[PDB]
């Protein structure tokens, strides 16, 4: 436990950092690759 | 979030509630950047002509929830706001410009598995990320669709709602409203033609847009739910407070009145 201002970020902890994918994930990075 | 699904638990821990005190209401959404600054619209606090303007002892953040209805023990964190900050040239008056606005929280938040930051935007990843057919996702437990006023609208979701949607191009979004767009908004959502439907409505107000990096795998806030004509109109898009273009604002208040 540490506390500080804001530090590491956006990684969701039921998801990213148990290296877990959430359902609608899949698309956006879909439209990824379909653009540039 | 007029065609959203039910949410996964913890799918986007930035997920702050606006409720006013008493009577108790859901009044916006908004999300936790940090541990005692939760980013919303300005709107959600200063709109003269409906009256509203929100002192900080009208207003309360409920952050960790899931259910709109229960109140849930285990994941929940109530604070109360020190500061309500409103940008200066928050036009109101025209075309609800510059529409953002920035709550210091009575004291900071203990993060926990359920409650957790949104990166902000980098230059980088501003330029990487914001091109048109990109698919970001808006989340909240506002109206599944656009409904008369009544005061039990029926309509209010169960479980915060995520949807996904397509970044549109400026000429377009440009051309879908007679009100002046400005540089600092973004709109989003399906064209008409492209299968698919979706839309943030009242009370998603204030949520975040975020898109998420497959340089390093996190999530950032390109945009906040700021306004648009209905919700879910064909030929209507969606439109977002460009949170890059107000990013070197954002740092300088929190950088300014610091301690
Ligand atoms: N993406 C959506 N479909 C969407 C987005 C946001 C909302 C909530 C939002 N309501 C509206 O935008 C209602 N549509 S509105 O009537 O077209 C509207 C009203 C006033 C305006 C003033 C300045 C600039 C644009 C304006 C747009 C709100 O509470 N506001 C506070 C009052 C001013 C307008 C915004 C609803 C729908």
């Amino acid at each position: 436990t540490f506390g500080a201002g804001e530090a590491d970020c956006g990684l969701r902890p039921l998801f990213e950092k148990k290296q877990v994918q959430d359902q609608t994930e899949k698309e956006l990075f879909e439209s990824y690759i379909e653009g540039r | 979030i007029v065609e959203g699904q039910d949410a996964e638990v913890g799918l986007s821990p930035w997920q702050v509630m606006l409720f006013r005190k008493s009577p108790q209401e859901l009044l916006c959404g908004a999300s936790l950047i940090s541990d005692r600054w939760v980013l919303t619209a300005a709107h959600c606090l200063l709109y003269p002509p409906w009256d509203k303007n929100f002192t900080v002892d009208d207003l309360l953040v409920r952050i960790g929830k899931h259910s709109r209805t229960r109140y849930e023990r285990k994941v929940e964190k109530i604070s109360m706001l020190d500061k309500i900050y409103i940008h200066p040239r928050y036009n109101w008056k025209e075309n609800l410009d510059r529409d953002i606005a920035l709550l210091k929280l009575k004291r900071p938040i203990e993060l926990s598995d359920y409650i957790h930051p949104v990166c902000l935007p980098d230059k980088q990843t501003a330029a990487k990320l914001l091109h048109a057919g990109f698919k970001g996702r808006v989340t909240g437990w506002g109206n599944r669709r656009e409904t008369w006023t009544t005061s039990v609208a029926e309509v209010q979701p169960s479980v915060l709602q995520v949807v996904n949607l397509p970044l549109v191009e400026r000429p377009v979004c440009k051309a879908s409203t007679r009100i002046r767009i400005t540089d600092n908004m973004f709109c989003a959502g399906y064209k008409p033609g492209e299968g698919k439907r979706g839309d943030a409505c009242e009370g998603d107000s204030g949520g975040p847009f975020v898109m998420k990096s497959p340089y390093n795998n996190r999530w950032y806030q390109m945009g906040i739910v700021s306004w648009g004509e209905g919700c879910d109109r064909d030929g209507k898009y969606g439109f977002y407070t460009h949170v890059f273009r107000l990013k070197k604002w954002i740092q300088k208040v929190i950088d300014r009145l610091g301690s």
